[PDB]
């Protein structure tokens, strides 16, 4: 894959409910957010967009245990899971909530209410 | 901080279409 985050994110959903203005794009019905070799699985994802700026919305999804699975390109398989997941292109902070367990190659961030300082 | 985003694309499994935001 070389660079996952360097590639355009794909939100695979069964229900695409796009607001007429674009204020909110609702993704429901088992959503598979894939990025390179990363495969996130949620049930309800709410992407809000004021309208105009593209490439930086807000990957906010919850419902089914949002797992962070990745194919072992380095031989080491990535594994993670939480109740709520969050990813952003600018805010490079994985904010998970509810049984939040995530490790990159060896470790990352784990707990439940992932909060910083 | 430097901002380097990517064209996020919404894909729909029902119709099989991908609409870039």
């Amino acid at each position: 894959v070389t660079g996952d985050t360097d590639q355009p994110i794909h939100i695979e959903s069964d229900q695409q409910s796009l607001d007429m203005q674009g204020n909110v794009v609702t993704f429901t019905g088992n959503v598979i957010v894939t990025q390179g070799t990363i495969k996130i699985n949620a049930d309800k994802v709410v992407v809000t967009r004021p309208g105009g700026e593209q490439g930086k919305e807000v990957i906010d999804g919850y419902g089914k245990p949002a797992t962070f699975y990745q194919m072992q390109d380095n031989g080491k398989p990535v594994e993670g899971h939480a109740s709520q997941m969050h990813y952003e292109l600018a805010k490079d902070f994985v904010v998970l909530t509810g049984n939040a367990y995530l490790q990159q190659v060896d470790s990352n961030i784990k707990g439940d209410k992932i909060t910083y300082l | 901080g430097s901002k380097k985003p990517v064209p996020i694309i919404y894909c729909n499994r029902r119709t099989g279409k991908c609409q870039r935001m």
